[PDB]
């Protein structure tokens, strides 16, 4: 409540605040190949190339 | 305490059987008494004991007045007792009081009994940006300090009288108001809160100075600052983890 409480005569508190500046985990190191594998058989390969979504390859080839 | 048979029973006679006899009341309606009593009551303490008037506040210090006249009464349970004070004020009462010029008479629940936290006058505190100003209006609000005051008159338009014809200087008035006065001014604190109250006053200056015209009169001007009182406090705790950085540092 920010019309706060009524102050006695002996008001502690207990400050549970904590500034700093927050950490960035690691960048992992990026290949990206380029090759002609689909030979123009896929759904990110029929598409227009102003429009391809990259893959990561997460799980496996 | 209102007239029950079981509770506060009438002292008959030797004879004529009178214990047995009730009043009539209920709610709140049964004689009343201002607070305003146990405070004198307490400055007569604050007298007795000690000497002057720092013993009236506070609970460990002055006012505590134990043992009221509470009220007990079987409505349908079993006798549910009621406090002995008018009305049960809260912690911010004590203080938000003290701000208005009031003198709040506390109670503890349950413990039939009391204490004065505030002793204040009906003065205007203020505030004031300098912060010497802002404590002056603080301490003469206060009663307490009033009442020691109050003390020094009593001393001068009183004893001083004696000497009226004798022949003094400035030199010498300094003197003897001075040496009296000196006998209640100290800066070291003594055990027990009352050992302590034996000497109200910090430190005194009497600065006496004969005025032009008049030869036999003089004028004086003293200023007293008194033991001050405590009257609350704020307080942050936290963790920190950087007091000890042996245990939370880099190097390890």
């Amino acid at each position: 409540a920010k019309n706060k409480i009524p102050n006695s005569r002996l008001m502690i508190n207990y400050e549970t605040n904590v500034d700093g500046v927050l950490k960035k985990k690691e960048l992992p190191y990026r290949v990206l190949v380029v090759g002609d594998l689909s030979k123009g058989r896929s759904v990110d390969a029929k598409k227009e190339f102003a429009d391809r979504e990259v893959r990561r390859v997460n799980n496996g080839v | 305490q209102p007239y029950n048979p079981e509770n506060n029973p009438v002292q008959y006679k030797l004879m004529e059987g009178f214990n047995e006899f009730v009043d009539y009341d209920k709610n709140e309606s049964y004689l009343w008494g201002p607070a305003s009593i146990h405070l004198v009551k307490n400055m007569m303490r604050s007298y007795d004991k000690t000497r002057w008037f720092q013993y009236i506040r506070g609970v460990e210090s002055g006012g505590y007045v134990k043992n009221l006249v509470a009220c007990v009464y079987d409505n349908k349970g079993i006798l549910e007792t009621k406090s002995p004070l008018n009305v049960l004020f809260a912690d911010y009462m004590e203080l938000s009081l003290a701000n208005i010029g009031l003198i709040p008479f506390v109670s503890e629940k349950g413990t039939s009994n009391a204490c004065f936290f505030s002793v204040n006058s009906a003065k205007k505190v203020e505030e004031f940006v300098d912060g010497f100003d802002s404590a002056n209006s603080r301490l003469i609000a206060n009663l307490s300090y009033t009442m020691c005051i109050s003390r020094i008159s009593h001393y001068i338009k009183c004893v001083i009288r004696d000497k009226i014809g004798s022949i003094v200087d400035v030199e010498s008035i300094q003197k003897i108001l001075s040496d009296w006065i000196s006998e209640f001014v100290t800066t070291v604190y003594q055990p027990t809160p009352l050992e302590m109250a034996r000497y109200p006053f910090r430190n005194v200056s009497i600065e006496v100075k004969t005025i032009p015209g008049k030869p036999g009169w003089y004028s004086c001007k003293i200023n007293v600052i008194p033991h001050i009182q405590f009257e609350g406090m704020n307080t942050t705790m936290t963790i920190d983890t950087r007091l000890e950085p042996e245990l939370f540092g880099t190097n390890n």
